[PDB]
């Protein structure tokens, strides 16, 4: 009687949704056709006899990815008319997907959301995935969040946004729409998790020893993180954690809800079994700055609160004996007004392996969600990139001619300045 | 499994309920039990004459303490190291 | 006659009860199907204390299980001895509290509590002669620490002359699993002192320390901590269910261990406790029991009892033994430790003997001592509370549901006043 | 009544006790499970001297085992009769002393000794009428020679009127197993003279000499030396546990063998001792016992007793025999050796008869004589000490833990003064 | 509850660590996979179910040896992320591994050391292995020792360094870094053992009768010596010795802690059983100058203290009877201020044989650790070699250009001169 609905918008969102939906189907024993040859209820729904239907909706204005989905092996799984598709792409223009073509599509998505919600009885909250540096992704994510915040109100929404890397970039105009989308979801999303690609590339290179990774390898790690986060809702555990038990433990103030994640262990089968993978060493590896899932240095800032999930055969006393060691270290310092900052969850189900993938099978794993003061650097560098081109008003004509006003750029800049001032104000000791 | 303790013996009674997990202790202890006798059996003996230092009467064996139900399994086990340092 | 009903709330309380009722059923020879298969006549004479009688000859506990989420009670039903509980007594909500005290005490806990109070009233009005209630809950969670404490006040308002027990687990700063523990601990301690007739604090850190040092078992789990807590819980009411040389109900302990109405926070311990490999070495004698009973590491709390002076002490011996030895040993443990006993109340140790020992043991002792050393726990809890509150961290979650900072200030002031006036008698001299 | 408690420290003392308690249990017919299976009525009348009573009818020794490392007590528990010892009496540290007297007496031994003193106080306060304490320890080790001697002073400070026994093994220069033996031997002898009521020196070299020459067994081991020491230990208190013609407790020996309070260092010996092949040749008669009793090679010390004159002597005969023969033989052994007996104290031999012989033997004798020949051991110990100290060798280990050279100088001076004033009476004439 | 951590740095260190870790796994019955098909706790740790993890860490900047380790049969044994590896080798340059590339790696090693130490509860001390005549080995060993001496303080560290042979050498620049590393570990290591290759080559040639030995044969003998040294911590023995009981027995003064070792018997199965291998003959062979494990002549200097370990069925009386014979001989003379200089240890477990190795199975063995005045010759010859090239400042530019100052060479020379003067000052009689 506990449910959650995941929203996938944009090319990156759909490509990570595919990645998480192989993993969930594999973890619950459901074949790609949707047929089994009481834990499924969190992500799926029973049709009365036979197949299961995911509680997910796919959105995009550009039809190529959806058409690829509707012809692959998973054509029989998803309901045919929840893969909403458009005709014309926003083409990396934020104003397009927020004012011009997204408005005519958003009504169908909201109707689908209502039709899925009326089925659930114990709706925990929503999940949303969107790559920020694109037109349709950021614009439609903003519009959907704004509609949901007023249609439903206090229901919790979680956002797994992928911000651009510090120096590596695929587009040339992504700072503009990244800043605008951050403006939009700052006052509209309860949790936002950092996911830039460069850090995960470094993780793959160093640990998985892959020298030529593709997007699928990144999306599989993200899917594993999602599964670790939501395992506690569908498996028995000695110390459970619910989604609603987050803003009471990781969010000191309503404005501050951007945090960065990490995962451990990450190791290949060729050298995994030569070492014992004790809980102490994995919880040490999870706190290593080089294993952050976002390219930010935690040594440059304080910690505010750490929520970290275990799964497997871990015993609570071993967890406490390792939290003490971390509190001992002099290179990791917490904020003054937080004496204890750890929330611990323990689950029994070990992580599942996907055949043909990178990760091996292990009995212990740890996933941490940590809120730290050091996150302000990404905001500062994105702001610096934005200012350089906004000084000469470059690329603005592509946005003014799509219905957006001239002054809309300035207030996003003011909100980022306010956020940066707030992060500095919080981190000073009393 | 949240409410069943990690092992068969509850701390208050420090005892077991029959099934394999309970059985391993009522089994491993039989093994583990045997190992303890041999060093203790050994430690006093290599040093010992076997004959009392003053009386000289032939000494007695330490075999009596272990129960005779497991008397034979202990038998072969002592010999394996008897040959090793034979 | 003089029976009590069981009420538990939250996940921690439900897990404690799931082992407490198993221990009671094993003690009385009740099979998990509710059928008596005991050996001794005394096993049935006073079974009305905890069990009711239904048609068909089976027995059903008079326990009431409440939580704001259905998962824990849906899980405890599938465990051993889970069928004994009457399905009608299960009451739950569909939302949960998310470790937020305000939600579990003002908004959500207020509307639901009418249904559970209905069944509580049904159970109490019916029983032959009420002795009182015993409550198991955790102070580290939102729904538990809110709904349980509000239910305490509601029960006290309707039955002012009955006795009330509470077994409360307080969050230790060593093993912390939730970041918002100080807030709902401090808020709960404020209400708990005003209504509970007896309170018994239990700490997970002390349980891990005991399991690692005295029992010396490699991998502690929640099942072992629950078993120790259950044995301690059963030891208190043993003489009320069995004959003995000096019967002593709960009210007699209340008279003899509480000097002033606001000093009713005890710490307990159980003896004997020995490792599996050393259970044959030791010989069970009254001196051996009493030397382990007053041992500092044997207390179920991290509070160090040689950092203060006992106001009073109690011991509940089990098994058949001579009273002269018990009295002389109690005198000896009080003459050799005169520095740790307050001097203006002479003969401050109470003893009782019950002729029925626990199943599998020939002698057992339950220790309940009121000491001034408990101040250290409230000191550290208030220290963390004031470290976190000065910056108003995580305050908006509580203030968004009708609560204000004034109730935080009053709670802090009352808790500090309790801390001060509890140690006031430590320095008092005659 | 008039019972004593057993306290042992260090590895050597623990190994001595592991055989002493086996010998006592075999004498009283106690099985290694604590169950009496004896034959004679007298075996139970005075069992309260060494054994306590617990529920279930089993007996437990009142022994206290202490060491700075856990290995030796973890090993003695697995040996025969190892289960008799109460697990509560085992006290140990986690560091050890490393044969350094300073560490075992100032830094580490000072903090730990409170716990062992607690159980010592528990044991002594309880017992019917205290007779005293007996101590087994080695002067060749750090933790033993430090903690045992400091415990001697602590016990003496609290029980000034009780009697105190110490069985001390001093390091001989022939069989040396530790290079720092002179330092902790000289430091320990300084404290031992001030507090011990009786001291009995035992040397490994003399035990090897006895085993090789009298018993003529090929391969001596520590088990044989321990057995001889255990028989000698048991022989002293035999008449306190059994009836006899002339009972003589420890205090009576203290009165009759110590002329001046600082001359209480005895050397002992046990008779009869015969080889296995010659045990049938010999006939046990009082002359045969007394001729072997005064034999120089039979002494448990390498000190040569015909290099000095006896101040006094004692003999504890066992078995049923005529007193007239004992007295006439004692007179004859004193008339034929008038040159080796001091002349200003006439009739300086004490005799006692106990009617219960050792198990397996018809007659036995324990000899305790205070002689001036013991000066040679202190002479050689001080010679090695002053040979090593003049270069300040190995001094930094001791001086790094708060000790200084002044305490070495005072110890050397006091030891030399003891040596001088012990021989002062050898040349004294009437 | 007693533990020890071994550190392996450099190619020689890793290659001797492999040699000792086959032997330990074989001696405790653990298969190469780490699975058994309570003595293991000294070197290993239990993971809860199944495999054991060594308490060892492997360090090197050059990846070839670690890669060889991670692909051999022992790939499953070691934890995958405690085999710290670099990218660029120091190339026999000491300044590189102390100032340039070692600093960026040392932090990870220290983090691993902390993570291993928090698991141990009774940490006895550290072991370290490093070939001195190399860049990374000497430099990283110096840096690690310097960091550990301040992070932990009084914990004992033991160094099994391999100094270059008198005339046989593999490099041309090894005197420089040997002298610098001796400077570094003179004031930072508690024990240093001499291990030059030429003496062990001669031992193999004379006794093992191998005319073409390789490094593995040398490393197996070193591993046997290590096992003999640490046997007393994990096996029952009549006369135990701990690691902390060394500086009180072998180290007369804080500066003097370089000693040389020997082992006996060393014999092949083809002619081992034709002779009885009595304790007297093996203890005579151990003191033969030709069987020293370092190419130094003990006849050229005095002895200071001898600590020598036995294992097998040896009886203490036979040990004493052989120590007397050695004291008798006129070719072995001890220093004047040391009357007794022997510390003896006896253990029961016979040495274990490695299949396919050189040594045969025997029931008795002896390992001696002896501190002698003759060790100054190696310092004098290394100093003479250093001066020849330092006169013309040869090869100095390879060190000045790696951040080291010009004057750093002179002070190492002054410290060696001070050490040589100290060794002469100690050896003169009073
Ligand atoms: N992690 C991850 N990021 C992706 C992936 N695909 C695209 N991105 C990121 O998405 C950003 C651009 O947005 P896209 O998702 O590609 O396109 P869009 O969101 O659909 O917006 P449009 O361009 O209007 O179609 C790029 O900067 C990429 O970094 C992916 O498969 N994995
Ligand atoms: N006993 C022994 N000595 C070795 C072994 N391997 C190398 N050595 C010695 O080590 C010295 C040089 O140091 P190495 O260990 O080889 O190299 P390193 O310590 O890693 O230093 P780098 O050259 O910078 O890599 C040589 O002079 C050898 O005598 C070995 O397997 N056994
Ligand atoms: N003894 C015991 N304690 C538990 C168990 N499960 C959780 N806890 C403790 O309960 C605390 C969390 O309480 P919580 O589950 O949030 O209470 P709730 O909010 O009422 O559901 C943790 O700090 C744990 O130490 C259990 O099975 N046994
Ligand atoms: N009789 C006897 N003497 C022993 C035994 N074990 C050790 N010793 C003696 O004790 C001395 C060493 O004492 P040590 O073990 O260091 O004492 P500790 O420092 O208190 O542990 C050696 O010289 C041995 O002669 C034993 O089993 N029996
Ligand atoms: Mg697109
Ligand atoms: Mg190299």
């Amino acid at each position: 009687m506990r449910e959650v609905i995941s929203i996938h918008v944009g090319q990156g969102g759909i490509q990570v949704g595919n990645a998480c939906w192989e993993l969930f189907c594999l973890e619950h024993g459901i074949q790609p056709d949707g047929q089994m040859p009481d834990a499924f209820n969190t992500f799926f729904s029973e049709t009365g006899a036979g197949k299961h239907v995911p509680r997910a909706v796919f959105l995009d204005l550009e039809p190529t990815v959806i058409d690829e989905v509707r012809t692959g092996t998973y054509r029989q799984l998803f309901h045919p008319e929840q893969l909403i598709s458009g005709k014309e792409d926003a083409a990396n223009n934020f104003a397009r997907g927020h004012y011009t073509i997204g408005k005519e599509i958003v009504d169908l998505c909201l109707d689908r959301i209502r039709k899925l919600a009326d089925n659930c009885t114990g709706l925990q909250g929503f999940l949303v995935f969107n790559s920020v540096g694109g037109g349709t992704g950021s614009g439609l994510g903003s519009l959907l969040l704004e509609r949901l915040s007023v249609d439903y109100g206090k229901k919790s929404k979680l956002g797994f946004t992928i911000y651009p890397s510090p120096q590596v970039s695929t587009a040339v105009v992504e700072p503009y729409n990244s800043i605008l989308s951050t403006h939009s979801l700052l006052e509209h999303t309860d949790v936002a998790v950092m996911l830039d690609n460069e850090a995960i590339y470094d993780i793959c290179r160093r640990n998985l020893d892959i020298e030529r990774p593709t997007y699928t390898n990144l999306n599989r790690l993200i899917a594993q993180v999602i599964s670790s986060l939501t395992a506690s809702l569908r498996f028995d555990g000695a110390l459970n954690v619910d989604i609603t038990e987050f803003q009471t433990n990781l969010v000191p103030y309503p404005r501050i809800h951007f945090m960065l994640s990490s995962y451990a262990p990450i190791i290949s089968a060729e050298k995994a079994y030569h070492e014992q993978l004790s809980v102490a060493e994995i919880t040490n590896s999870a706190f290593e700055p080089a294993n952050m899932m976002a390219k930010c240095d935690p040594r440059h800032g304080k910690y505010m609160a750490c929520s970290m999930m275990y799964r497997g055969d871990v015993v609570p006393k071993d967890v406490n004996a390792s939290i003490a060691t971390i509190k001992t270290k002099r290179t990791i310092q917490f904020v003054d007004w937080c004496p204890t900052g750890f929330k611990v969850g323990i689950n029994y189900q070990p992580p599942t392996v996907v055949p043909g993938g990178d990760l091996a099978k292990v009995m212990r794993a740890v996933c941490m969600i940590s809120n730290s003061t050091a996150i302000a650097e990404v905001f500062s560098r994105l702001d610096h990139k934005f200012d350089l081109m906004y000084a000469k008003r470059a690329f603005v004509h592509w946005y003014v001619g799509e219905g957006m006003e001239e002054g809309e750029f300035s207030e996003a800049r003011e909100d980022l300045a306010a956020l940066e001032k707030d992060y500095e104000e919080v981190g000073i000791e009393t | 499994k949240r409410n069943t303790n990690g092992m068969p013996f509850n701390p208050i009674t420090l005892e077991y309920e029959k099934s394999s997990a309970g059985d391993s202790l009522k089994k491993r202890d039989e093994m583990a039990k045997v190992r303890g006798y041999v060093r203790a059996e050994n430690l006093d003996t290599r040093s010992n004459c076997g004959y009392n230092i003053l009386t000289g009467e032939q000494r007695i064996g330490v075999e009596y303490l272990v129960p005779n139900h497991l008397r034979d399994d202990y038998k072969t086990k002592v010999d394996l190291k008897n040959e090793f340092y034979s | 006659m003089r029976e009590i009903v069981h009420i538990q709330g939250g996940q921690c309380g439900n897990q404690i009860g799931a082992k407490f009722w198993e221990v009671i059923s094993d003690e009385h020879g009740i099979d998990p199907t509710g059928t008596y298969h005991g050996d001794s006549d005394l096993q049935l004479e006073r079974i009305n204390v905890y069990y009711n009688e239904a048609t068909g000859g089976r027995y059903v506990p008079r326990a009431i299980l409440m939580d704001l989420e259905p998962g824990t009670m849906d899980s405890v039903r599938a465990g051993p001895f889970g069928q004994l509980f009457r399905p009608d007594n299960f009451v739950f909500g569909q939302t949960g509290a998310g470790n937020n005290w305000a939600k579990g005490h003002y908004t959500e806990g207020a509307e639901l509590i009418d249904s559970v109070l209905d069944v509580v009233r049904k159970e109490a009005e019916g029983c032959d002669c009420l002795q009182g209630f015993q409550i198991t809950h955790s102070l580290g969670g939102g729904t538990g620490s809110g709904m349980g404490t509000l239910l305490i006040s509601k029960v006290r308002e309707e039955y002012p002359d009955r006795i009330m027990e509470t077994f409360s687990v307080v969050p230790s700063p060593k093993v912390s699993d939730t970041v918002v523990e100080p807030y709902n601990a401090t808020l709960s301690v404020h209400q708990l002192v005003e209504n509970a007739d007896e309170c018994m604090v239990i700490d997970n850190e002390a349980l891990y320390d005991i399991c690692f040092r005295t029992l010396k078992l490699t991998t502690p789990t929640y099942g072992d901590l629950n078993h120790l807590v259950s044995a301690a819980m059963s030891g208190v009411t043993c003489c009320l269910r069995f004959p003995g040389q000096l019967n002593s109900d709960l009210r007699k302990l209340a008279v003899n261990l509480i000097p002033f109405p606001r000093l009713h926070f005890f710490m307990i311990g159980f003896a004997p406790l020995t490792s599996r490999g050393s259970q044959q070495y030791r010989a069970l004698t009254v001196p051996e029991l009493t030397q382990q009973m007053f041992d500092a590491k044997n207390m179920m709390c991290a509070a160090d009892p040689r950092h203060g002076r006992y106001l009073t002490a109690s011991a509940l011996f089990r098994g058949r033994m001579s009273t002269k030895e018990v009295d002389e040993q109690m005198l000896n443990v009080q003459n050799k430790n005169s520095s740790y006993f307050v001097e203006w109340i002479p003969n401050n140790i109470k003893s009782s003997i019950c002729d029925i020992p626990p199943k599998g043991l020939k002698m057992a002792v339950t220790f309940v001592g009121n000491s001034t050393a408990i101040q250290e726990m409230f000191k550290r809890v208030a220290e963390q509370f004031t470290a976190m509150f000065r910056r108003k961290a995580f305050l908006h979650w509580y203030t968004g549901e009708g609560m204000d900072e004034m109730e935080f200030t009053e709670a802090e002031s009352n808790m500090n006043d309790l801390v001060s006036e509890y140690q006031q008698y430590q320095d008092a001299t005659a």
